[PDB]
C-alpha cells in the first residue's frame, strides 16, 4: 500500500 | 567569495600564455596566470574546462592552494578548482585525481571569509558529483570544519551568501542514494540542520527542506532518525509558505515520510498537516498537485482512524475534484489515492466515497490509454462492491455505474489484451452485472 | 518565487 519514490 | 582583476591583461589570456605564466618561478607571474585562468573558466558562455584540464595546470592549482603566504592566488586557483569541478563527471574527477579535496579541507579553516567560503563551494560541486565522490569529501573529514563555520549564537550574524553557500554544500552532503550518505554522517548532520530550517532566509529555508527531503527517502529507519528530531511540525509550517521554492521540498519531505510506518504517519497527522491540502490539491502549480496527491494516497493507504482524519477535514471531495480534471499524472495519483482509501476503509467510510460523487469520474477515467491507472480502477470498484455486498446494494449501485456509462466502458475493457485486466473485468461483469 | 526544481548538483561561478 504505501508506495515510496 | 567574489572577484576582480589586475585586469587589462588578465582577460582573454590564450591557454598558452597560461602555461607560460604559471610554469614561470615567480609567484606574482603566476598569480597573474592563475587569475587569467580563472576568468576564462569564469566567463559567461563556454568556459576551456578541457582545455586548461589537458595544459596540465590542476596539481599546479591544486598546489597553490597550500599557500598560506599569497591569500590572493589560492582564492583565484580556488575559484578556477571550483569552475573545473563544475563540469561533467569527468572533468569533476580530474579535480579530485589532482588532491583536491584535503587541500580545500584545510582552506576551510582559513581566516579570509572568501577563500573558506570557495573551499565550501568547491566541496559542495565535489560531493554533489555522486555518493562516491560524497563519501571520500566525508572520509576526509570534511564534515566537523564545515559545521565549525555555522557554530556561531545567532545564524543572522553570518554573511547571507555565505550561510546560503554553506547549507547548499550541506545539503549535498545528505545527497544520493545508491548508497545513502552514511548513518553516522547523517547523525552528525541533522542537528545543524535542523537549526537552519529555522532561519529566516528564504534560500536556506529552501535547501534545508531539501536536504531533509533528501534523508527521508528511503528506509523507514531513514525517516525514523529525522522524525525524532522533532521537524514535522516546522516542516508542516513550511508547507503553507507563500514562496513555491519552500513548498515543494516542505511537501517531498512530508510525502516521503508518509511513506512510512503508521507511528511516522500519524506524526504528520499531529502536526496539523491536513488542513493544508484542501489549498496544495487545488495548486496552480501542477507539480505541487500531483505531488499532494501522492501525499494523500500514502495517507489513505494507513490505518482507518487515519483515513478518518482524511473525511473529517473534508479531504474526500477534494480527492473527487482532482480525479474530474487534473493533469493525468496528478489523477493517477488520486486513483491510487482511492484505491488504497477502499482497500482499508470500513463500510461507512466507503459508502460515504460514493456519496461524494467518486463512481463517475472514476468511470471516465476507465477510457484511458494507461494499462496501470485502469488495473487500479477496476480494482477500486470491486472493493467497493464488496462493500455494496455488505450491504445487500449491489444493485443499486450497479446502475449508478450504468447510469453514468461506466459499464459500456467496463465491457469493451472485458476486451482488452492485458490478462489482468479483461479478467477483472469479467468478473465485475458477471458477477454483478447481467 | 521561483519552483520546481531541485537545487543544481553543482554550480560554476560566474561572480
Amino acid at each position: 500500500k504505501k508506495r515510496k519514490v | 567569495m567574489a572577484d576582480i582583476g589586475s585586469n587589462q591583461g588578465t582577460v582573454n589570456w590564450s591557454v598558452e600564455d597560461i602555461v607560460k605564466g604559471i610554469n614561470s618561478n615567480n609567484l606574482e607571474s603566476q598569480l597573474q596566470a592563475t587569475q587569467a585562468a580563472r576568468k576564462l573558466l569564469s566567463r559567461e558562455k563556454q568556459p576551456p574546462i578541457d582545455n586548461i584540464i589537458r595544459a596540465g595546470l590542476i596539481p599546479k592549482f591544486v598546489s597553490f592552494l597550500g599557500k598560506t603566504d599569497c591569500s590572493p592566488i589560492q582564492f583565484e586557483s580556488a575559484w578556477a578548482l571550483t569552475n573545473i569541478a563544475s563540469g561533467t563527471s569527468e572533468q569533476t574527477k580530474a579535480v579530485v585525481d589532482g588532491g583536491a579535496i584535503p587541500a580545500f579541507i584545510s582552506l576551510l579553516a582559513s581566516p579570509h571569509a572568501h577563500i573558506s567560503e570557495q573551499a565550501v563551494w568547491a566541496l559542495g560541486n565535489i560531493a554533489g558529483d555522486g555518493s562516491a565522490f560524497r563519501d571520500l569529501v566525508i572520509k576526509h573529514g570534511a564534515i566537523d570544519p564545515l559545521l565549525a563555520l555555522l557554530a556561531v549564537p545567532d545564524l543572522s550574524t553570518l554573511a547571507c551568501g555565505y550561510l546560503r553557500n554553506l547549507t547548499w554544500t550541506l545539503s549535498n552532503l545528505c545527497r544520493n542514494k545508491n548508497p545513502a550518505p552514511p548513518l553516522d554522517a547523517v547523525e552528525q548532520i541533522l542537528p545543524t540542520l535542523v537549526r537552519l530550517l529555522h532561519h529566516n532566509d528564504p534560500e536556506v529555508l529552501a535547501d534545508s527542506c531539501w536536504a531533509i527531503s533528501y534523508l527521508t527517502d528511503g528506509p523507514n529507519e531513514r525517516i525514523e532518525m529525522v522524525v525524532k528530531k522533532g521537524v514535522v511540525p516546522q516542516l508542516v509550517k513550511l508547507l503553507g509558505a507563500t514562496e513555491l521554492p519552500i513548498v515543494t521540498p516542505a511537501l517531498r519531505a512530508i510525502g516521503n515520510i508518509v511513506t512510512g510506518t503508521d507511528e511516522q504517519t500519524q506524526k504528520v497527522i499531529d502536526a496539523g498537516a491536513l488542513a493544508v491540502f484542501p489549498s496544495l490539491l487545488t495548486n496552480p502549480k501542477t507539480n505541487i498537485q500531483k505531488e499532494a496527491t501522492w501525499t494523500m494516497s500514502n495517507i489513505t493507504a494507513g490505518r482507518q482512524d487515519q483515513i478518518q482524519q482524511v473525511v473529517n477535514h473534508g479531504l474526500v471531495p477534494f480527492l473527487v475534484g482532482v480525479l474530474s480534471k487534473a493533469d493525468f499524472k496528478t489523477q493517477k495519483e488520486a486513483a491510487w489515492a482511492i484505491t488504497n482509501y477502499t482497500s482499508g476503509g470500513t463500510v461507512e467510510q466507503i459508502v460515504y466515497l460514493v456519496h461524494c460523487g467518486i463512481i463517475e469520474p472514476l468511470m471516465n477515467l476507465l477510457s484511458a490509454k494507461d494499462t496501470k491507472i485502469i488495473q487500479v480502477i477496476l480494482d477500486a470498484i470491486s472493493n467497493i462492491f464488496q462493500a455494496a455486498e455488505k450491504l445487500g446494494e449491489t444493485e443499486k449501485l450497479s446502475i449508478m455505474i450504468e447510469e453514468c456509462g461506466g459499464l459500456d466502458k467496463i465491457e469493451a475493457l472485458q476486451r482488452h489484451e492485458n490478462e489482468s485486466v479483461y479478467k477483472a473485468s469479467l468478473n465485475l461483469i458477471e458477477k454483478y452485472f447481467s
